[PDB]
């Protein structure tokens, strides 16, 4: 059984959206030429196509990063009195004194990240994403997980602690007797958080790369000639006479129409992984945030307590906060105990003996208590369950009524 | 002179040396806003990415809507934070997030 | 979009194969068919991959509705806004053209009032702590009601159980429970 507990606060990077890029069909194969757009003309609807296809992406973004954060009806704010039980929220909570309203985490998360081809501005500013992020930090530090349905209702923080372990199957008096210590290591917790991340952001960063590196293939694939005489069209042009140049020219406008197609695929590819990483943070934040879960190792190693949401480019940062069980000293277990005939089960908890005498005491603390037929119910005759040992059961009526 | 992408963004002048820098001209996209054939059919134009009834928004240069200060619930995303609705003339505005809400909390309340 | 690619020169002096076939002898012809060819053939290869990325983004959607039939439907659900806004009751499934439609049912509060709280009660030197409920306050006197639904009830020991003595608890009241043994036995 265990016999103490540690806080522990961890780390989750999604993300969520990628830059929105659109390319001119007409442009990139085509210069400035009359001549060279006549030949295109055959080629229908192909130009059409890889818009469309392009300009489905772009608005699927913002669509992307909508739902992950707009979650809150009402922009919540935090008092200014700060009276959370000893809990320190500064780190987290947004920093007036600041061109932005940004937190220090996030701070520290957006320095850590660092031919017919347009690039569009994302729908959502920077500073609304921090806006909606601190309602969500002021809602779930007041309300709890009633905001979540139903308007907010205020809660103190302590009692809103104790019935989050009570959640996790402790009782709730081992809050109130250890409120300090949880406090503390809640704090060390924040501050270790804060020392790791300013000495990585793997996720976010290979994107970037990723969509930078196909846009400078895209640009390199001009200077190939694709078997023609010449790189460029002007100099085709004036080289050779219309009816042999059109051949050249065509070549070129084949070996581009194909660069451009590859292009537009694999970003469809790429669209698609990271729409399913923006859903799976949708679901993150929708259970782990607004509420507690019962899923294992979904919200974090350890039984789930709260998390707490932060903003990086182009993705969402996730805190959870977790209950984590520690300095184990072995027993000697009983299934039940029979007194006068009849067998005792245990109502909550385990039977548990140190050695000379037994006790009933909760699965994941050590709380022992002394046997009563307050804590068991009766089921029958000794015969049936096998390995029950023998014990007495106190009985609380009996001395009163003396 | 070139670039990592190898396009010759810089020149010299044959005669009199000098170092002259290479831009392309501006080309972008134009854009309609209309609030429906069957409400009154007046529209405003978008360019993406051109610097200019003319208010200049960081998603372009916008002709025919009239700048407010108010703030709305966005309608009509035209992007960067700007959303254009329809109240005769086109209107452009920069949309509200949600309503204010400052939640009562003390140590010993609860609803 | 693919039958109205097949109008299309692709290089070629005619779109229609017999125009071409009458008009030039078949060495010369060749050329023109292939190139018509071609043009038709990688229209039906964009297809073809179209409808493939197409069929990926139906079938995930397929499976999120046969994961909300299942917990929605079939059972009460505790992931919170899965199904539907507030807390969840029951679903009924539709049936429409290529879809499923679902009616979520959920229960939503309302009405909030202001009380006055606090975590444990000192009586006798030892402190209470509510089974399941928490202690709210009239303004004169002290009760314990269940979290979601206003139901005062008078303070017994029935209510609450004791652990630890009155100092531990930061923020503690003096009350006094109600012992329903000791009026039976008079
Ligand atoms: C539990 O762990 C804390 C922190 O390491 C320590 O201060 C305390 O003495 C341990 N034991 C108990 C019974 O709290
Ligand atoms: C919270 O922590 C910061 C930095 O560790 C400190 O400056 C601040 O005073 C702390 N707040 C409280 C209420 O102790
Ligand atoms: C077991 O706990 C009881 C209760 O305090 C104590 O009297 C007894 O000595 C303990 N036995 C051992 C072996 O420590
Ligand atoms: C536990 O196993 C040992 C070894 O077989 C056996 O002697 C003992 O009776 C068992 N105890 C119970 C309660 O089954
Ligand atoms: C438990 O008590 C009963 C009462 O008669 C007895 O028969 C039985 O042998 C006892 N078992 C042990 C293990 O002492
Ligand atoms: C260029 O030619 C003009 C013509 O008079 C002359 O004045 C000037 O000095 C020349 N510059 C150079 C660099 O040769
Ligand atoms: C335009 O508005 C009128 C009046 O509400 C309505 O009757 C009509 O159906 C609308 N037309 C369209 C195309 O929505
Ligand atoms: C547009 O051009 C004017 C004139 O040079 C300049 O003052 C202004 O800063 C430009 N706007 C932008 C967004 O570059
Ligand atoms: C009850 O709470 C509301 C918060 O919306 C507050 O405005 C009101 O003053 C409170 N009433 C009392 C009597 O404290
Ligand atoms: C509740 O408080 C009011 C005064 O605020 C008092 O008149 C009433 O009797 C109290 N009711 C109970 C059940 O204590
Ligand atoms: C609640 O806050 C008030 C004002 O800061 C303070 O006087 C009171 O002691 C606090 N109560 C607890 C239990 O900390
Ligand atoms: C409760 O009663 C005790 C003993 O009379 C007294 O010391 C204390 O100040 C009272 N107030 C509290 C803590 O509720």
């Amino acid at each position: 059984i265990p016999t103490n507990f540690t806080i522990s606060v961890t780390t989750e990077i999604l993300p969520v959206s990628m830059t929105k890029t659109s390319v001119d069909c007409t442009m990139y194969i085509c210069g400035d030429s009359t001549e060279c757009s006549n030949l295109l003309l055959q080629y229908g609807s192909f130009c059409t196509q890889l818009n469309r296809a392009l300009t489905g992406i772009a608005v699927e973004q913002d669509k992307n990063t909508q739902e992950v954060f707009a979650q809150v009806k009402q922009i919540y704010k935090t008092p200014p009195i700060k009276d959370f039980g000893g809990f320190n929220f500064s780190q987290i909570l947004p920093d007036p004194s600041k061109p932005s309203k940004r937190s220090f985490i996030e701070d520290l998360l957006f320095n850590k990240v660092t031919n017919g081809l347009t690039v569009l501005p994302p729908l959502l500013t920077d500073e609304m994403i921090a806006q909606y992020t601190s309602a969500l930090l002021a809602g779930t530090i007041t309300s709890g997980w009633t905001f979540g349905a139903g308007a907010a209702l205020q809660i103190p923080f302590a009692m809103q602690m104790a019935y989050r372990f009570n959640g996790i199957g402790v009782t709730q008096n081992v809050l109130y007797e250890n409120q300090k210590l949880i406090a503390n290591q809640f704090n060390s917790a924040i501050g270790k958080i804060q020392d790791s991340l300013s000495s990585a952001l793997g996720k976010l960063q290979d994107v970037v790369n990723q969509n930078a590196q196909a846009l400078n293939t895209l640009v390199k694939q001009l200077s190939s000639n694709f078997g023609a005489i010449s790189s460029v069209l002007n100099d085709i042009l004036s080289r050779l006479d219309p009816p042999e140049a059109e051949v050249q020219i065509d070549r070129l406008i084949t070996g581009r129409l194909q660069s451009l197609q590859t292009y537009v695929t694999q970003q469809l590819i790429r669209a698609a992984e990271i729409r399913a990483s923006a859903n799976l943070a949708a679901t993150k934040m929708s259970e782990c945030v607004l509420g507690q879960s019962k899923r294992v190792d979904f919200c974090g190693k350890g039984y789930h307590l709260m998390s707490f949401p932060q903003s990086a480019p182009h993705g969402v940062v996730f805190l959870h906060v977790t209950y984590v069980p520690a300095q184990e000293k072995n027993f000697t277990t009983a299934p039940a105990i029979c007194h006068d005939g009849k067998a005792h089960f245990p109502r909550e908890g385990v039977f548990v003996s140190n050695g000379t005498h037994w006790f009933v005491t909760q699965r994941n603390f050590y709380e022992p208590q002394i046997i009563t037929t307050d804590n068991t119910f009766v089921s029958g005759n000794c015969d049936v369950v096998i390995g029950i040992v023998n014990n007495t059961v106190y009985d609380p009526l009996q001395p009163e009524l003396d | 002179g070139r670039d990592i992408a190898d396009t010759t963004d810089a020149v010299r002048d044959p005669q009199t040396l000098e170092i002259l820098d290479i831009t392309p001209c501006s080309f972008g996209g134009v854009s309609v806003i209309t609030p429906g054939t069957n409400t009154s059919n007046q529209v405003a134009v978008l360019y993406q990415g051109v610097n200019c009834n003319v208010f200049q928004t960081r998603a372009g240069c916008l002709i025919g809507a009239e700048h407010v200060n108010n703030s709305y619930e966005c309608d009509i995303p035209i992007g960067a934070g700007i959303c254009a609705s329809y109240q005769q003339s086109v209107i452009a505005y920069t949309m509200s997030l949600g309503a204010e809400n400052s939640v009562a909390y003390s140590n010993n309340s609860i609803a």
